[PDB]
RNA sequence: AGGCGGCCCCCUGGACGAAGACUGACGCUCAGGUGCGAAAGCGUGGGGAGCAAACAGGAUUAGAUACCCUGGUAGUCCACGCCGUAAACGAUGUCGACUUGGAGGUUGUGCCCUUGAGGCGUGGCUUCCGGAGCUAACGCGUUAAGUCGACCGCCUGGGGA
């Protein structure tokens, strides 16, 4: 389970949760998916230049 | 759903352009006549100066600091049964609080004039006894117990 | 009995409650506390906050023993194994290591029945 | 070298939780970690490790 | 087929390979027969830590002979026999040959400084997608529900059974 860090406090900040994989920000799930878009969006399309 | 509605400063008092005390009237006013407040203002202070009052600086805004409100709360769900957490208000609904627990305070039993039921309240507000405290403890010893799942 | 200034500090965690105990190394205890045992009731008991009362009420058992210094051992799955540490660090102790004897994530048990988001 | 009984060779394929690696950092060119993944759990029985790390 | 699992040393059927050799249709399926068990159960005695029908209590509810909680017998285990039934499911009966593709593994064998994170051939297996084909539509897709053939059983609206 790793975390046998020596600090003495609780910090008030997000450290190792919610932003890399399992979600969020990265490795979304559920919350409403599409199908179709797989087979709509391929290549850009827009980015070059917007500006 | 979001309430946060426009936006209401009101307006400053007519002869020294106080904040707190336009404020106090509009908690005193009742059939919407402000005359009856106005019977109340500065009468108090002065009746006071019949029994204990020393200094008139802040005339009775550190009345309504040594009164100290500290114990609301609100209802939290996910369905049917609530939970019951308490809240840390904000200077502006401590001020509007401390406002009338001590007007409710001085109305508790039926006496003569309530500038002199007031100066009573106003002396007692440098010890603080009996009301607005003794309610107060009796619900704090609640105030971790309900914070403990969130 | 008399003072001995070291020993380790031991925080069991179960899904409905959580035991905090001191021993030293001739394997017995010195001091014990309990989220139940420190006033606390159902959902109330099964909390990480139960457990870090249980810091203090332990820290008032181990008085006798003169010890400044400890080590921490972690066991069980429950809320409770993670919460207390920083509690008993400000409980009048300084923690030298920390250690557990957690099993690799494949047992399960206990879906959080709360938010979550 | 070249062989798992050796704890200096051994020590390499397993992590500070007594776990086996992934395949990118063992050099069996994704071909022989099959095999890697069993001499490893060989070595328990050859006294080299203990059976799990948390006993 | 059901399923098979710590390691170590054994007992042992099958399958796969390379070069040779010896047979010369020895190839497929099969009426009725003759045979395999997951778990639970039985026949007879042992073994008994978890656990757990029943049993024994508590809670909940107006009620609760149930859920849930607290204890717990058969049983789970070993021998010699019985039970023969399952989502035994990949909802796909069984033998061969024929077939444009993509992506990922498992294991023999031939030639190469393996001067290659192996490579190009040749054998036996195995997984996720996908095009022709199939089809009521869903589903199948070179390990096909495709294509062309050989064989054995059953069905004909359901309730009642």
């Amino acid at each position: 389970i790793k975390v046998r860090e020596n600090e003495p406090f609780d910090v008030a900040l997000r450290r190792f949760k919610r932003s890399c994989e399992k979600a969020g920000v990265l490795a979304e799930v559920r919350r409403r998916e599409f199908y179709e878009k797989p087979t709509t969006e391929r290549k850009r399309a827009k980015a070059s230049a917007v500006k | 759903r979001r309430r946060v509605i426009g936006q209401r400063k009101i307006l400053p008092d007519p002869k020294f352009g106080s904040e707190l005390l336009a404020k106090f009237v509009n908690i005193l006013m009742v059939d919407g006549k402000k005359s009856t407040a106005e019977s109340i203002v500065y009468s108090a202070l002065e009746t006071l100066a019949q029994r204990s009052g020393k200094s008139e600086l802040e005339a009775f805004e550190v009345a309504l600091e040594n009164v100290r409100p500290t114990v609301e709360v609100k209802s939290r769900r996910v369905g049917g049964s609530t939970y019951q957490v308490p809240v840390e208000v904000r200077p502006v609904r401590r001020n509007a609080l401390a406002m009338r627990w001590i007007v409710e305070a001085a109305r508790k039993r039926g006496d003569k004039s309530m500038a002199l039921r007031l100066a009573n309240e106003l002396s007692d507000a440098a010890e603080n006894k009996g009301t607005a405290v003794k309610k107060r403890e009796d619900v704090h010893r609640m105030a971790e117990a309900n914070k403990a799942f969130a | 009995r008399k003072q001995v200034s070291d020993g380790v500090a031991h925080i069991h965690a179960s899904f409905n409650n959580t035991i905090v105990t001191i021993t030293d190394r001739q394997g017995n205890a010195l001091g014990w506390a309990t989220a139940g045992g420190s006033g606390f009731r159902g959902s109330r008991k099964s909390t990480p906050f139960a457990a870090q009362v249980a810091a203090e009420r332990c820290a008032d058992a181990v008085k006798e023993y003169g010890i400044k210094n400890l080590e921490v051992m972690v066991k069980g799955p429950g809320p409770g194994r993670e919460s207390t540490i920083r509690a008993l660090n400000a409980a009048g102790f300084r923690i030298t290591n920390i250690t557990d004897v957690t099993p690799i994530p494949h047992n399960g048990c206990r879906p959080p029945k709360k938010r979550r988001v | 070298e070249i062989d798992y009984k050796d704890i200096a060779t051994l020590k390499n394929y397993i992590t500070e939780s007594g776990k086996i690696v992934p395949s990118r950092i063992t050099g069996t060119r994704a071909k022989y970690q099959r095999q890697l993944a069993r001499a490893i759990k060989r070595a328990r029985y050859l006294s080299l490790l203990p059976y799990t790390d948390r006993h």
